[PDB]
């Protein structure tokens, strides 16, 4: 809602748009991973014990 | 010749000399295994595949 300094003179009138104005969401991956190697697959599962 | 002794025996007839025969007989027997009270170590370890 912006202002208005409304005016003197004949100069013509002011008119107040107050207007929605919309944004637009990015959309992001961010991705990360780790390793896990050929044992401890049967360990950290009960396997080979 | 190798021709003409094939040629003499399959007759009949001491080619001038003699010969001697080596072979191989097997035979299965069934053992007798003596042993001292403390003489192999054999240890022991872990079952799992």
């Amino acid at each position: 809602h912006q202002p208005l300094i409304a005016r003197d003179g004949p100069h013509p009138v002011e008119q107040p748009v107050h207007n929605y104005m919309t944004k637009v969401i990015d959309r992001r991956a961010l991705n990360a991973a780790f390793s896990l190697a050929t044992e401890a697959i049967a360990l950290l599962t009960g396997e080979a014990l | 010749s190798p021709v003409a002794l094939y040629h003499q025996l399959k007759t009949g007839l001491h080619p001038g000399f003699g010969f001697t025969v080596v072979r191989q007989d097997r035979f299965v027997t069934e053992n007798v295994l003596f042993s001292e009270r403390a003489s192999e170590a054999y240890f022991l370890g872990q079952l799992q595949v």
